[PDB]
């Protein structure tokens, strides 16, 4: 019984040349994918990468592994990859990858009767993809998985995705503690480069950050502070000790917002959403304080002018304040 | 202040060897290019050789093969060995530093300059 | 010399390429697992560390032999060159087998075919973690292992009697948490090329809150308590009460920075920052009270006094009947 | 001349030699002599639970299979040769990822005596785990033990034995102590056998008692902590009347305590229990918050019971210097002496 | 049947070849032709002096030994085919640890034409050495090298050109910038010899010409000094009657200068150094600490001399505006004129 | 012609037993050594090591390896040193290191006629070096590099630098962003273990830090503090509510600086040279708020002795704290 099996697949390998693609000076051999995504974590604004762990399948057909008498889709241990020849896909896009490797290498072979070839893998790829974080934390970002052949051209060897736009599965379980998947669109492709045209298959999603997490930590805390410096428009200016107090310590809570923010969130160096914003709370703090410096300044000599800009002041400010963010909650949204 | 502080030159006859160094004060410049640069009376001034932190030496097509630079990082100076010279090679000699920024083949990208030695060739 | 012939008579002939009863019924693979230790459950990254000595006995037709020694103990040799399933984790992150000295595997082969694989492992697995409660909320991290490339029409995974033990369960790293109980099951997971036997065993974790009322519980409620000193000042210390109802906001700023350090940026109202955003609420009212009460004090000095009187109750009320509503949602309610 | 000959005498013990089997099999039960030259004790983390150690570990076991007569009783061989013969599966039981060096050349060392005796060295970074308390945190001292025993061989099978008297069978080098805030008291050596499902094992242990040093703590953390609790204190000497000038003392202490108090727990690994330190560290953090209190008594009962008022300030210049004090000499002789 | 032919030419090849030796062996000189085309330019690390790179790394060279007659004129195989084959051994002299990778084959290709020519291009990740020279932070602009070349081959034996001519031989993908903070101008490619103490090696060179963006520094750490400066002025205009007034206002704007130099510290790399951003750090804290010390000149002549503490405080409302308007006239055409 | 080189290599390695040492049983192979250090960095005090990359060269003769008729130094690929003996050198301080494989394994075999070899690598290390941190930042280091063979006694290998104090280069060109090489120094000598002696050759450089970099930081900040303390001895004894806010804000500042500066600084959990300082700043501005409760608590009892209180202490607080740093600048310098 197994003896017969044993003779059919030892005989398969035999004056098999792995250096050669099936159909070897002729047509191009045609290869479909399947991906099965199990999850994706660590998308860090900070290395503009992300990390993705996938069920990755590919699937074509070798006439020289072809067998007969045996109704059955034989599964080959995962060690005879290793005399099999098997497409050179590589991603574009990656920059730490690796197979599992327990217990064993994660990986399938299952030949099929007619000369089809099965073959599964589980890898962890560390994918790279600029990210415009100019409306951070009001950004979207559109992260992409650039599949392609290396040695063959398109004159060898095509990808298709194996299912339609159903190729790709898994997508809905994925659980982003920050982002939230909205979209993913599958594309297939030819590229050119200087040696010549490769096929390529591109996978890309879509992610809209929640911003849920900074009103709490951001704006919140920013709107308060910047409210508590209209106090000072309420107390008699007579009192230098309490309004220069009042408004010089929101001045340095502001800072201290400001400061720890930046050992927080991730390193962005250069101007986003969320300095704009912050910034314009520094300002509001500091003519709140500037005021009183000119109301102080004249109200020994005219109480009435000096009375003036503090009944104003409780107006002005307000209104200035609440039109800044009403700019601002439009342009970023 | 930074002093790029030269020496050597003289009058030679159609060929021979001839030592042309550089000195240095006010700045380490282990991190810095060093190059020699040459300037015809009259025509513009022409890169000759250059070698920067990793001694990877660099030269002008006109020069290749008979001017040879060595640094001295222990002393802060650069030399540059002139051989087989020809009344062609009349011209002023000087000795510049930079980071390359832009090209270390180019004049403008050295922020340092020495004062010239007059080298000159009787055929 | 009997034991290597007997050893070679093994190895002739014999394919590791095809599973036992390749064609003829599912191969039988029966699981244990001992828990040496489980390292720290990363919040940030929802991950864990598990150490465990993994075993599996199957029944292999092609390893019987005849002589009179009933078990051969061989070492991590002959693991390369007969049939050892193809078992894997599915939610491991990043696991490795360990290899100094030698690699730490073992291989006893009776003489009725019987095989007993064991290897020492370290996982990384994937434990969503769900922070609605934090920092009082349980989970049940999972460990799922099965067969990548054989349905379950060929391999057959089947805990023995004495699935999963534990050996000394106060010396493990588990500070964060505390470990409650262990369960495990089994089912038929169905996925693109067929249906696999997936064996699961769920680990119980409490987190334990002895950190959180030092470290903030208990300093932010006394800056809550400390900024209705405010009320108990006379009215005419225009700088005092100003100056001490302005540095508690500023106190407060900075415990709140604290508060998330030691969790992801999950974008949902936990427990932990509620009860913070209700103490800076708390201290923001203190100072606006007054800013309302020294405005009052030129016109309506009579109204102005009886508000500070209010404030004496109504303030320290409101904090302790938030504090009634806010522990018995979280520990009774659920 | 002489190399033919030494080639024909490895040549000889490989054919008919089976590595799968270990010496003395079914015959007798396999010994092996260990010892262990501790090249340099390296870092502890608080926060991992573990340490750091690079030795030499030597084994030496008789395998009759590979006697020879020839011009040289010993054989000092290749790291390669090593790989062809049956070596221990020994393994380490609380060991995290480990590494074996390789540069330039795998660190391994194989010599054959005339009477097959073997020695089998190699250079290791073992990373051990070690359990911990940190209750007594900073004052707390810790016995981080290594164990190691063979994997696939019962103690039916393989016994494991110090080369010499236990106590030194692992001698540490004189300068190699890496240990930055603790002090390696010494080591102690034992053996014993431990029992699964799949038998029983001979385990070689060797404990390290270490001790940890408090005296960063003590200028960074603890004497920040007391003088300011000492300001906060000093609010009770100035004149009531001066309202704005107290009101400021007593809450930018406890401003000052919540910045001492927010940095120096960073640093501290993140437990989930009270360490002696927190106990520390809460307990100021109430003196500055009762002694504001103390002024709001004071603030609210001057101009109507005056008497009164003067008589809390003038109790409150000695009842908190007393606690604190008190205080201390309780916490400090609680852990000093343990 | 068309397949074996095919085997029968790649059995045929790999006969009587030896790939321990280069081609044209003690006769002339290999010339390996090299080109890159960069994929994409990877983020740049100030505190660790380096930068990362991915490129499709192109070799070409002429071997005599592999000369066939065919079918096919191109033989597109496989990576399996290199190893068999000789290669030259080039390597980064500045690299400081480079990936070759292998996801999910082996990176590389291999095509042998009917004249022998061979075209060998491969998949890398370097990350090199990056020397900078930050004396101009954030206003700095660096020349971030990258040389390449023979390891073990002298320029006797293998001589490195670039394929095309010298600028478009290194070709840079439009979509491959990865840099956040800085802002690739372009890049110069040029060769050069080096001499090790084993012989004259030849070396590629390209230099990529960087520029930072200082856009993020303005927002965030020379705006907020220049306000705290400016609001520390403001101090000039209240009377000198409100003695708490000034003196609150004046030491709390030195506590702001001291919790924005701290957070400005973090990005500074760490050197042994005045950067641009230090020096004005440094002059915006002394004009907050002047006011300061300015006030209690003018508290002290206060209630004694009259006449002289308004005229303090009268040319102090000018003379400290005025010169930090100089000093913002000075710094800012210094560095942004270089 | 260059089938005859091919026939020569083919002679050499045949027959070549690859576990004997040259002169087996006669006289120690004698081995010589060039190091070209490439670059160091990364020299770590939390960590205490140091990264080292160098071009490590090993010459020794083998009289198998001789040839003849061939007039060339046969510069073989470098897959043939595994067909060869190469020393069981190691770096016994050694924590992390690696030989470079990008294109290829950087390694280098080179053959001469009369059987001389000479074996290049190309490594980067990571060997550790205790520090004695008890004066940071003036201190001083010593971080050397031990190299020694494993397996071999003196009775069978020795080692030796080649060329003498020229063997080791490149130390020159060394520039560290907080450090200062000195001099460099070569050793040989032996080391007797258990075992048996070894050979030992050690590579030991003397670092000296730069001083500039924690004037502008780490000092400066920390003084310019205790001065402003001394603005308090200026202002009348009456007014309460500034000379405590101005007392108490310092301390404030000054523990606002210590707890940023103690996570910039490396974690060194002992006693240093500048926890001695800092600590010695926070207790001039403690005593000067100290001071001022005195005279708070007397200036009504007794308005004249009060004053003298203040006059003296605008002497005594400068007079010692000048004091106080010439005793500590010299003891430390
Ligand atoms: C992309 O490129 C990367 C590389 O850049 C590549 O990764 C590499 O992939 C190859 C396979 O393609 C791996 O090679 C295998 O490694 C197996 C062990 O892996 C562990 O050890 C690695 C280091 O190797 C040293 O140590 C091991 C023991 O730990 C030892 O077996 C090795 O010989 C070697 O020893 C040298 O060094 C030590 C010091 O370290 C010296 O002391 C010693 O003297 C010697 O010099 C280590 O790198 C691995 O870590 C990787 O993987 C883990 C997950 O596993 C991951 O977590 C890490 O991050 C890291 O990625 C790991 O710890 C080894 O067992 C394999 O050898 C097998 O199989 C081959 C092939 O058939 C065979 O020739 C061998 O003889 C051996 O057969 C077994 O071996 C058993 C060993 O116990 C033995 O019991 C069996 O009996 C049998 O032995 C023989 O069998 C024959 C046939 O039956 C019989 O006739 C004989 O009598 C005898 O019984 C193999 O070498 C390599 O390790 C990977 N490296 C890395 C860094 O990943 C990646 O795959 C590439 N991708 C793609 C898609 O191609
Ligand atoms: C994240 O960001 C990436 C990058 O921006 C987004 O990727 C882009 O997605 C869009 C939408 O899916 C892609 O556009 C579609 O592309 C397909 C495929 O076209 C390719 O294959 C064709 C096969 O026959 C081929 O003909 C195409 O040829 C192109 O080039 C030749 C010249 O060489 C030119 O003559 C052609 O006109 C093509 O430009 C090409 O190789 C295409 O089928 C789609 O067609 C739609 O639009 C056309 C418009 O005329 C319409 O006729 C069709 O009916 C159909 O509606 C469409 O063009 C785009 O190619 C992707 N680009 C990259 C670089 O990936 C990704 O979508 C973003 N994420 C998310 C979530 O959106
Ligand atoms: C071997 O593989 C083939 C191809 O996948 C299987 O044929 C499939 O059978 C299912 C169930 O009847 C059908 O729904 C599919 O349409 C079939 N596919 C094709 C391409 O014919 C076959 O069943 C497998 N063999 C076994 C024993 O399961
Ligand atoms: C793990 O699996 C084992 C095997 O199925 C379970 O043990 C059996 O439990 C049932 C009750 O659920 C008993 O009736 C059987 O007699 C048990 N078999 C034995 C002991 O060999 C075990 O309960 C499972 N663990 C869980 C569910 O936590």
């Amino acid at each position: 019984n197994m003896s017969f099996v044993k003779e059919t697949v030892d005989k398969l390998l035999k004056g098999y040349d792995i250096r050669l693609r099936p159909d070897f000076g002729g047509p191009p051999v045609c290869v479909g994918m399947n991906i099965d995504i199990a999850s994706i974590d660590m998308v860090s604004e900070v290395n503009m990468d992300y990390t993705l762990t996938m069920y990755f399948q590919q699937y074509w057909r070798d006439k020289r592994l072809a067998y007969s008498g045996i109704p059955l889709n034989l599964t080959l241990d995962n060690r005879v990859a290793d005399q099999l020849w098997v497409p050179d896909t590589y991603f574009l896009n990656d920059k730490k990858s690796f197979v599992h490797g327990v217990t064993v290498k994660n990986r399938m072979i299952r030949l099929h009767p007619d000369g089809t070839v099965l073959y599964g893998l589980r890898i962890t790829t560390t994918a790279a993809c600029m990210m415009d974080l100019r409306r951070y934390p009001l950004d979207e970002q559109n992260c992409t998985l650039e599949i392609e052949s290396y040695g063959y051209t398109t004159d060898d060897i095509e990808f298709y995705w194996r299912g339609g736009d159903k190729a790709v599965t898994g997508v809905e379980r994925i659980e982003l503690p920050q982002f939230s998947i909205v979209e993913h669109r599958l594309v297939s492709r030819n590229v050119v480069f200087a040696t010549g045209a490769y096929p390529r298959l591109s996978l890309s999603f879509r992610l809209k950050r929640n911003i849920g997490y900074f009103i709490l930590q951001t704006y919140m805390p920013s709107i308060l502070i910047t409210i508590l410096s209209w106090v000072s428009f309420w107390i008699n200016y007579d009192a230098s000790a309490a309004r220069v107090a009042l408004g010089i310590t929101t001045v340095l809570t502001m800072t201290t917002i400001n400061t720890h923010l930046r050992e927080t969130l991730p390193k962005i160096p250069y101007v986003k959403a969320i300095d704009m914003y912050l910034m314009g709370c520094f300002v509001f703090v500091f003519l709140a304080l500037l005021e009183y410096a000119f109301v102080n300044y004249i109200f020994f000599s005219q109480p009435a002018r000096a009375a003036a800009i503090d009944r104003w002041s409780r107006i002005v400010f307000p209104f200035t304040f609440s039109l800044f963010n009403l700019v601002y909650w439009l342009y970023y949204v | 202040q930074v002093q790029l502080q030269e020496s050597g030159g003289g009058l030679v006859q159609a060929g021979g060897s001839l030592r042309v160094s550089c000195a240095a004060s006010g700045r380490t410049f282990t991190t810095y290019i060093m190059a020699w640069f040459r300037q015809a009376p009259g025509k513009e001034r022409e890169f000759l050789a250059a070698m920067d932190q990793g001694r990877i030496q660099y030269y002008g097509d006109s020069v290749r093969g008979r001017f040879t630079i060595s640094r001295d990082y222990a002393k802060n100076s650069v030399d540059l060995q002139l051989d087989g010279l020809r009344p062609e090679d009349t011209a002023v000699y000087y000795c510049a530093a930079g980071a390359g920024f832009w090209g270390l083949r180019t004049a403008s990208s050295y922020h340092y300059w020495g004062q010239g030695t007059q080298v000159t060739v009787s055929s | 010399g009997d034991v290597t012939v007997i050893l070679n008579n093994l190895l002739e002939g014999y394919d590791n390429k095809l599973r036992p009863d390749i064609g003829v019924k599912p191969t039988l693979i029966h699981t244990d697992m001992y828990v040496n230790s489980i390292g720290p459950v990363n919040a940030i990254n929802m991950e864990y560390t598990i150490d465990i000595f993994f075993a599996q006995t199957w029944y292999d037709r092609r390893l019987k032999f005849n002589s009179t020694i009933k078990v051969l103990r061989l070492n991590s040799n002959m693991v390369g060159k007969i049939w050892i399933p193809d078992t894997f984790f599915r939610n491991s992150k990043k696991a490795d087998a360990h290899w100094i000295t030698t690699p730490n595997r073992m291989l006893r082969i009776w003489n009725d075919g019987r095989v007993l694989y064991t290897l020492r492992l370290t996982i990384d697995a994937e434990c969503q973690l769900q922070l609605h409660n934090f920092p009082m909320d349980e989970h049940s991290c999972p460990l799922e292992f099965s067969s990548y490339g054989y349905p379950r029409e060929e391999i057959v995974y089947q805990w023995k009697r004495s699935s999963v033990e534990v050996g000394d369960t106060r010396s493990w790293r588990l500070y964060q948490f505390s470990f409650v109980g262990l369960r495990n099951t089994t089912e038929v997971v169905k996925t693109t090329s067929g249906d696999y036997v997936v064996m699961s065993v769920y680990f119980d974790l409490s987190r334990r809150m002895g950190y959180f009322t030092i470290q903030t519980y208990i300093p932010c409620t006394l800056i809550v308590v400390l900024s209705w000193v405010s009320f108990w000042i006379n009215k005419d210390a225009v700088p005092a009460r100003t100056s001490l109802g302005i540095t508690t906001v500023l106190t407060m700023t900075t415990l709140s920075t604290i508060a998330r350090k030691s969790l992801p940026k999950v974008s949902y109202v936990t427990a932990m920052d509620l009860f913070v955003s209700v103490c800076f609420i708390f201290v923001f009212s203190a100072l606006v009270e007054y800013g309302t009460l020294h405005y009052f004090v030129s016109s309506q000095p009579a109204r102005a006094a009886k508000m500070d009187s209010y404030a004496r109750i109504f303030f320290p009320t409101a904090f302790c009947l938030f504090n009634l509503v806010y522990w018995v949602s979280y520990l009774y309610l659920g | 001349d002489n190399t033919t000959v030494f080639t024909r005498i490895l040549d000889r013990l490989l054919d008919g030699y089976d590595n799968r089997l270990r010496p003395g099999l079914g015959e007798r039960v396999t010994e092996v002599k260990t010892d262990i030259f501790v090249t340099s004790f390296g870092p502890v983390s608080d926060h991992d639970m573990e340490y750091t150690i690079d030795v030499f570990f030597r084994q030496s076991w008789k395998d009759e299979r590979l006697k020879f007569k020839g011009p040289m009783t010993v054989l000092r061989l290749n790291n390669l040769m090593a790989s062809k013969i049956w070596t221990p599966d020994t393994f380490f039981h609380n060991g995290k990822k480990s590494v074996a060096h390789n540069m330039t050349m795998p660190n391994k060392l194989l010599r054959i005596t005339e009477d097959g005796t073997l020695l089998y060295t190699m250079r290791l970074t073992v990373r051990a785990e070690c359990p911990m308390h940190l209750e007594d945190f900073p004052m707390d001292a810790h016995a981080c033990p290594l164990k190691f025993g063979s994997y696939a061989y019962t103690r039916a099978e393989v016994v494991y034995e110090w080369t010499r008297e236990p106590a030194r069978s692992v001698v540490v080098a004189e300068d190699g102590s890496r240990l930055n805030q603790y002090d390696l008291l010494g080591q102690t050596v034992d053996s014993g056998i431990v029992q699964s499902s799949t038998g029983e094992y001979v385990v070689m242990t060797t404990h390290f008692h270490l001790k940890r040093k408090i005296g960063y703590f003590v200028i960074q953390t603890y004497l920040p902590c007391i003088m300011t609790v000492i300001l906060s204190q000093v609010s009770f000497w100035l004149n009531r009347e001066s309202v704005p000038a107290r009101t400021v003392f007593g809450v930018t202490t406890v401003l000052t305590m919540t910045t001492l108090s927010i940095s120096a727990r960073n640093s501290l690994p993140k437990v989930a229990y009270a360490t002696a330190m927190d106990w520390f560290i809460a307990v100021c953090y109430a003196f500055v918050f009762s002694a504001l209190i103390e002024f709001a008594t004071v603030n609210y009962f001057t101009k109507s019971q005056p008497a009164r008022a003067a008589k809390i300030d003038r109790l409150s210049r000695i009842a908190f210097p007393l606690l604190f004090g008190i205080f201390n000499l309780v916490y400090w002789a609680t852990y000093l002496n343990r």
